[PDB]
């Protein structure tokens, strides 16, 4: 009986290696041959793309979505996106984490 | 019942096909000079790069038609844009202040992605946008 | 633009069911007779018929002899369903048609291609008998076609006939208008093609005479009539025996034959693909008459 | 191992490019990222229009609707054919009939005559840009997910309860096959099991279920029926008849 | 749940049985049987002989087409006749 | 609600069970024949088609029979057809 | 008075049962079928009003010619006064002319 994995969390922190990690990924999938403006290269081969792509989704964790896998064509673009960092934090923990004053309370029913 | 003999044929099944109509437009034949007698001209390949691009109609015509509303109102649309049409509508703008003397009315309809002009400058426009290669 | 759509609709609750509104502007409010402002005498007036609801007919003056009672009677739409019409086919079009290539050049164009690239749309129902071949944009037109209309202008047919090519005025009764007009339609009811019927007496002089490009006048006389709207229009006539496409543009059909190379009496399939043809004696009589 | 790439077949426009989708396969609970697929602009990246959304969810509703309801007039109740009293001298007021809409009992003035129809028909064009509306919105907002095969290991609905809780699906999922009649039998029987996971084939795929359907589901073969059957509509001719009788290139 | 499978139109050729009243005439003319054989081909079990009209029908359509269809050089002749008139 | 058969057609069915099955087939199509009667009373058209003098053109035209009252006293007697009008 | 005193009971919509889930399902018959049928086949009710609208005199004029022949006798006396009443009222009675 196959079972299911626990659900994963979609907090995402960006590594302080991320750019080296990234630079590596894409030596690894385009080759080490042209690593000249590696920020410059485009992501037009599907294949290529796919391989990028799918090699840092296994690596961090976090995978580029549908909505926005049409705007990556340059490891730049790339770059931006896993420098951009997620949140997964329920609405009552955020305002218990963010300062309240010591007059307001709040509290979860549901 | 007695039936007329009949003989039945496969060869001149090409004249039905013949007679069958499609669906599809067909695509406009390659001409060697352009623009062609009839003054219609293919848009440029590659297109513009500009920020607003206009799409030609599915019989490969300029999007730009005339309208009348309450028989004194008359307007010219510019249908099948996309991109900024604000900048669209500011080009449209430069263009017809020479012509009107002074600034042009114009709506921009940003869902459809639409724009109309107080006035009939079908023509004017139409040519306008062949030059610009949309 | 459309990019930007999506990026501010990625960010947004998902679209469901429970916030879909109308376009604004698309639906006024209904108004009822219920309130102050719409209730009372509930926009009808004071006491009269039109309170009551009970006013004379449309066009009645309350006695006096009406204004469409009392002009007198003249023939205007006398015989307006036994009138002939023709829908206009102008140069301009024809060529515009050409460069798009929604008609080719290249094989005789007639009812069907037209229709079939939606250049002409014919009612047989509204009194239509064909297309007539108005001279509009005859100066710009430049094209080699063998055209078959039912009607045509001097200036038409001169602007064909110098650009190069054959025009032909043609016949039909509303039923084999109907039918080359839509064949599609025709080949679905299971009938044997019939005979198109000659033209009535009162258009048999226009068809019999080469000034027109008949379709039954002497073929002897089209040369004359070619070189006096040549002489006449200031251009030489080109001799079209030298040209490739002499076969293609001398194949007119038979004033009896409906369609291209379909005899009349054979029965299409559509569905094995095949055209049966009969073989009585009396029905091969009647058909080829 | 090899990904599955696949391509638009048909001629996306110059000034456009391919949105770009991932395809996954359902065979196991971790087997994302499948593939990549390029779909055509102007079916799944076309302009957002939700008041057309609106105008086809309205016309599903109501354009088969048939109400029955039906009230009887003062002319079908029973009796009232006579006048109840004289016209003067009672001191009462003046009536005609009993059955009369001011009478307990009698008919209904302005009441419901059915049956009644509702049918209207929007043009074939915007029923179809609504469907290319409504797709867009499903990739824009990520409700939208692209499959090699429906095929599932086993036909337990428990099975793919949980990979749709562990992909986070949402609540409802709607399933979209080519065929009906190729559908897989472990997803056929996985999905008559539960309610809120649907399958239907590509056909029956409409803007009311897609909206009330919080995540799509469909296949590769799906996908380019779709993109065809919506991209026919921006170049067809106009109907010299209905496209139920034979053409030249149609169908396909 | 699973939807029911797609509505599909009729296949084959109908053949409504001519001894219940409630059949329509219209399909059962002849005409209903020469729409079937053209729609279905050769499937629909109609002889295609019967398309084409019986001696009498034909004999019906010659004499209506004598009456109602003058010859060319009838017409020609009636024109001339009415021109020297007028003239 | 609604009769599954129409009411002109409840006689033909009645005709079709009982008794009137049973009827010998030859009387059932007697029965069954609607020829037209003779023409005694209207003279008939005679032509399908004529052409209407106020617009000149071909037009179907029909013989609508006169409707005709046989007195019952009709039926002891040879009238050849003629009746009360 | 003229108001309940008690809450009625609770009212539950099953709101994901098979009705529900495939309502609108094979709306675009047509357009995703090679136009083999039209969406307006698959509107069930009377035959009269299948895929056709109109006012309450359209209506009745329609039943009356489809199925008339099939009606009661007090449904079709009915439906017969009741034509004569709308034809009067929308050709003899109103507001606008
Ligand atoms: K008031
Ligand atoms: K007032
Ligand atoms: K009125
Ligand atoms: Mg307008
Ligand atoms: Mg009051
Ligand atoms: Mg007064
Ligand atoms: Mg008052
Ligand atoms: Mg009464
Ligand atoms: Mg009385
Ligand atoms: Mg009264
Ligand atoms: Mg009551």
């Amino acid at each position: 009986i196959l079972v299911c994995p626990p659900l994963r969390s979609r907090a995402y922190t960006p590594p302080e290696d991320l750019q080296s990690r990234l630079e590596s990924y894409v030596k690894e999938v385009f080759g080490s041959s042209l690593p000249s403006n590696w920020q410059d290269i485009s992501l037009e081969d599907s294949r290529l793309k796919f391989n990028l792509l799918a090699h840092l989704a296994d690596d961090l964790g976090h995978v580029v979505p549908n909505s926005r896998l049409h705007q990556m064509c340059r490891v730049r673009d790339v770059l931006d996106f896993y420098n951009v960092p997620i949140q997964d934090r329920s609405k009552f923990d955020e305002l218990s984490a963010s300062n309240l004053p010591p007059n307001l309370k709040i509290t979860w029913s549901y | 019942p007695d039936y007329p003999r009949f003989v039945e044929s496969v060869d001149e099944y090409q004249f039905v096909e013949r007679l069958l109509p499609a669906t599809r437009i067909p695509d406009p034949p390659k001409h060697e000079h352009y623009p062609t007698p009839s003054g219609w001209q293919p848009p440029r390949d590659p297109p513009p790069n500009l920020p607003y691009f206009v799409r030609r109609s599915r019989m490969h015509n300029i999007p730009v038609y005339k309208d009348i509303t309450h028989g004194n109102r008359q307007m010219t649309v510019i249908r099948k844009v996309e991109g900024d049409i604000w900048a669209l509508q500011k080009d449209v703008e430069d263009f017809l202040s020479p012509l009107l003397g002074k600034t042009p009315v114009t709506q921009v309809n940003e869902v459809t992605g639409t724009l109309r002009i107080k006035g009939y400058f079908d023509q004017e426009l139409k040519a306008w946008l062949l030059e610009k290669g949309f | 633009g459309g990019a930007r759509a999506l990026d501010l609709l990625r960010g947004l609750p998902r679209v469901s069911l429970a916030n879909l509104k109308p376009n604004p502007g698309s639906k006024k409010p209904e108004r009822r007779p219920r309130g102050r402002r719409r209730g009372r005498k509930c926009g009808r007036g004071h006491k009269g018929e039109r309170q009551r609801g009970t006013r004379p007919r449309l066009g009645f003056e309350g006695g006096q002899t009406p204004f469409y009672i009392r002009i007198p009677k003249y023939g205007f739409n006398e015989g307006h369903s036994f009138r002939r019409q023709y829908k206009p086919l102008s140069l301009n079009r024809l060529q515009y048609l050409i460069d798009l290539g929604r008609v080719d050049p290249s094989q005789p164009i007639d009812l069907t291609q037209l229709v079939n690239g939606r250049g002409v749309t014919i009612q047989p129902l509204k009194r239509d008998y064909g297309v007539q071949l108005v001279e509009e944009g005859a100066d710009t037109f430049t094209a080699k076609v063998n055209i078959e209309v039912q009607l045509a202008s001097e200036l038409a047919i001169a602007a064909i006939e110098k650009n190069g090519g054959v025009v032909t005025t043609a016949f039909y009764d509303p039923r084999s208008l109907d039918i080359v007009c839509k064949p599609v339609p025709f080949f679905l009811r299971g009938q044997p093609i019939p005979k198109r019927m000659l033209p009535p007496e009162e258009l048999v002089p226009y068809y019999t005479d080469a000034k027109n490009r008949g379709y039954l006048a002497d073929p002897a006389k089209f040369p004359e009539a070619r070189l006096e709207l040549a002489r006449k229009y200031g251009y030489i006539l080109p001799d079209i025996t030298k040209d490739e496409l002499f076969k293609m543009l001398c194949t007119r059909k038979d004033p009896r034959q409906i369609f291209f190379g379909l005899a009349p009496g054979w029965v299409v399939n559509m569905a094995d693909k095949k055209i049966l043809k009969p073989t009585d004696e009396n029905l091969l009589k009647y058909y080829t008459s | 191992p090899e990904p599955v790439l696949r391509k638009v077949e048909l001629p996306v426009p110059t000034h456009r490019r391919p949105v770009q989708a991932w395809v996954e396969s359902l065979r196991g609970f971790e087997q994302e990222r499948v593939g990549l697929a390029d779909l055509h602009p102007d079916v799944f990246a076309t302009a957002p229009r939700l008041d057309i959304l609106h105008q086809v969810a309205m016309w599903q509703k109501n354009f088969k609707r048939i109400s029955y309801a039906k009230t009887k007039t003062r002319a079908e109740v029973r009796g009232g054919g006579r006048k109840p009293w004289p016209q003067k001298g009672t001191g009462r007021a003046r009536h005609g009939s009993i059955r009369s809409p001011l009478w307990r009992g009698g008919g209904v003035a302005h009441g419901p005559r059915g049956p009644t129809s509702y049918y209207y028909m929007l043009p074939m064009k915007v029923r179809a840009l609504g469907l290319k509306v409504a797709l867009t919105v499903k990739l824009a907002q990520d409700d939208l997910h692209i499959m090699d095969s429906l095929e599932l290991p086993t036909g337990d609905p428990q099975y793919l309860t949980e990979l749709a809780h562990y992909r986070r699906w949402g609540d409802s999922v709607l399933l979209v096959d080519l065929t009906h009649e190729e559908m897989p039998q472990s997803i056929v029987e996985a999905t008559s099991r539960l309610k809120t996971f649907n399958l239907i084939p590509a056909v029956g795929l409409n803007v009311h279920s897609m909206l009330k359907h919080q995540t799509l589901v469909l296949t590769l073969p799906t996908v380019a029926f779709l993109e065809d059957k919506l991209l026919w509509q921006d170049s067809r001719y106009r109907p010299l008849y209905p496209f139920s009788l034979p053409y030249s290139d149609f169908p396909r | 749940y699973r939807a029911r499978p797609p509505p599909r139109r009729r296949p084959g050729p109908r053949w409504p049985d001519p001894e219940d009243l409630l059949t329509p005439r219209w399909q059962l003319g002849p005409r209903y049987a020469a729409k079937q054989f053209a729609r279905y081909g050769a499937a629909s079990g109609v002889v295609p002989g019967s398309l084409w009209p019986s001696p009498e029908q034909l004999r019906e359509l010659e004499a209506e087409e004598r009456e109602w269809y003058p010859s060319l050089a009838t017409m020609q002749e009636s024109l001339r006749v009415k021109q020297l008139a007028e003239e | 609600p609604l009769h599954k058969y129409p009411v002109w057609l409840w006689k033909r069915l009645q005709l079709r069970e009982g008794i009137c099955s049973r009827l010998p087939g030859h009387y059932l199509r007697s029965l069954e024949e609607e020829r037209t009667p003779t023409p005694v009373h209207y003279r008939p058209h005679g032509a399908k088609f004529k052409i209407n003098p106020k617009n000149g053109q071909r037009e179907r035209v029909e013989d609508v029979p006169i409707p005709i009252y046989f007195p019952p006293e009709s039926q002891r007697g040879l009238w050849g057809g003629e009746g009360w009008i | 008075i003229g108001i309940r005193l008690t809450l009625p009971p609770p009212k539950v919509v099953d709101r994901w049962n098979e009705k529900r889930a495939m309502f609108g399902v094979y709306d675009n018959i047509g357009i995703l079928g090679n136009f083999e049928k039209h969406p307006k086949e698959l509107i069930r009710g009377p035959i009269w009003l299948r895929g056709w609208k109109g006012n309450e005199l359209q209506r009745c004029i329609r039943k009356r010619k489809m199925v008339g022949s099939r009606m009661f006798a007090d449904d079709l006396h009915n439906l017969n006064k009741r034509i004569r009443y709308l034809y009067k009222h929308f050709n003899r009675h109103g507001k606008f002319r």
